[PDB]
């Protein structure tokens, strides 16, 4: 139910921005917003949680923003390993993820 | 007495400090003198030094000295809700002491601002 | 630091019910949530569930209710702040739609409004 | 030196409280040691107590927590205008420890509420 | 620990106070022992001494008495840029008790204000 961003790419120096968003039963202002970087079929990586607060070890390139209606996601400087796909998530404290459609990206 | 208020040790940092839910002379004569001794040399190792800080009577002390970001560089809510106190002091164990005198500055020249507050 | 190793890429056909095993090392076990996570070829990925190691109490989604059984083991104490536990992990009236790797992912934290949140990754297992 | 204040032990509470107006290793070395170690324990079980209520260095400290009138149900005016504090510390001497705890959280959390403030 | 602090022993008054820049029982188990009983009596001595004057904590703390000028009639400026708190402790040594006295009547009276402001 959780939509984002059908596509979108870039360049190595410049931004990115992957929306995402849905009704008010999954979006937005009363849920918090996770972001994964997630190669398909393999490992993930946590990048961003509760909106804009960034895992350990992540590169201070990656931002969280989310208005009352949407959450987004920007990449800032791309590099090449950044070609991937992304989903975001939508949980409160007590409950479990509510992944994204997907948005894929490349350089 | 209740000085062993260990209880919560491997408890989160944030949910343990934050929030709270007649001798003989003998063998048993000077063992027992010398572990009251070294028990209260102790309590005025720690009373010192939170006097010196500002401290005296609080659990709580917030202080004047920013965060040196190559202490930890690591988030609160990485800190106060992931690691335990048992832990968290292992990991800045180094500069435990080069605080501790910054610390002592800080209310040093606290003491002479107010000096010179209160001569007005 | 910490790693989760699964279990191995064996297949079944529909009406059977295998389970998946995650063998934690590195962490302390009993501190965070162990997470699965499936990712159908055919659908978007899907949250299946946390289980406490600590306190024993699980959540599931709605869609695997009566189906999944989700289970750990005590964990082994190796150190002050190292564990080794094993998280196990089954599913009922299994068929065909359920193919695809599954994932174990240990928690973020252990407190706060983002503590189950699937931090550290397994490495997957295939199905089919 | 001078902990013997009890010249107003007769008087009433609100009178007196209110309003004032080198050793050898023998049986003296070893007694005058002891007479030593046993006062400043004394000194720092009381002293100890008044850093966990907020009161380091007070001798007349408020606090935050409401008499309960199960404690003494009786009147300012029939306390510290009739009774000796002799007298009272024998009649609410049950409840003492009660009230202790009690202080002990009302300024622990006092210590968190100011956190919080000084957050800001 | 470091209470060594005679560094600025023969600076003046305010360029030094106002702005820096397991034993065994024979004859060294006995005489470590009272050597660490003799300091922490005085430590306590002083630090008692400090709390009677609403002063625990506080490195420099202002008071509530006017200086009575037969103590020494000598101006800020011929103590703190002349004289040293050695030879100065020794001038005005003779009243040193009486200032003692009427700093801890100005403390005990003190407490008693506040005492009547928190009662509103
Ligand atoms: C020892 O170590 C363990 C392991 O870390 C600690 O266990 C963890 O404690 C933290 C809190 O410190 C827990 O985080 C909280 O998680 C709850 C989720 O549980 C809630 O939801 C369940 C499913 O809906 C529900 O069944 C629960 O209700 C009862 O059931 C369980 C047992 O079945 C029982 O344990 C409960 O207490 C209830 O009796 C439960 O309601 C989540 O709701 C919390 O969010 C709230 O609180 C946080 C602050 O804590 C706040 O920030 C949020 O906004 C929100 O208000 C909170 O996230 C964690 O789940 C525990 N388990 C782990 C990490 O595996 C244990 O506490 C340690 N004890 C000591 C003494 O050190």
């Amino acid at each position: 139910v959780l939509t984002q961003s059908a596509s979108v790419s870039g360049s190595l120096g410049q931004s990115v921005t992957i929306s995402c968003t849905g009704p008010n039963s999954v979006c937005c202002s009363h849920k918090s917003i996770s972001w994964y970087q997630w190669p398909p079929g393999r490992a993930p990586t946590l990048i961003i949680y509760e909106d804009n607060e960034r895992a350990p070890g992540i590169s201070p390139r990656f931002s969280g923003y989310k208005s009352y209606w949407s959450a987004y996601l920007t990449i800032s400087d791309l590099r090449p390993e950044d070609e991937t796909t992304y989903y975001c998530c939508s949980y409160t404290h007590n409950s479990g993820c509510v992944f994204g459609t997907g948005t894929k990206v490349s350089v | 007495v209740f000085l062993g208020f260990l209880g919560a040790a491997g408890s989160t940092m944030g949910a343990a400090s934050n929030t709270l839910t007649m001798l003989q002379l003998g063998v048993w004569g000077f063992k027992q003198l010398q572990a009251r001794v070294l028990a209260i040399e102790r309590y005025l190792e720690v009373q010192q030094l939170l006097g010196m800080w500002g401290c005296s009577g609080k659990l709580i002390c917030c202080t004047n000295v920013p965060w040196n970001s190559s202490w930890s560089n690591k988030t609160y809510n990485e800190i106060w809700d992931n690691m335990t106190w048992m832990q968290w002091d292992r990991e800045i164990g180094n500069y435990t002491d080069t605080i501790y005198k910054l610390l002592e500055v800080s209310q040093f020249q606290q003491e002479i601002n107010e000096k010179d507050l209160l001569a007005l | 630091q910490g790693q989760l190793v699964q279990s191995g890429a064996t297949t079944t056909k529909p009406g059977s019910s295998v389970k998946i095993s995650c063998k934690t090392s590195g962490y302390r076990f009993n501190f965070y949530h162990i997470n699965w996570i499936r990712q159908t070829a055919g659908r978007g990925p899907e949250w299946m569930g946390w289980i406490s190691p600590y306190s024993g109490d699980k959540n599931l989604a709605p869609a695997f209710q009566d189906r999944v059984n989700m289970t750990t083991d005590t964990e082994v104490p190796v150190t002050s702040f190292t564990s080794t536990g094993a998280a196990y992990m089954e599913i009922r009236n299994l068929t065909s739609d359920d193919t695809g790797t599954y994932f174990c992912a240990k928690g973020l934290l252990r407190d706060g409004s983002s503590t189950w949140l699937p931090y550290l990754w397994g490495q997957g297992t295939l199905l089919t």
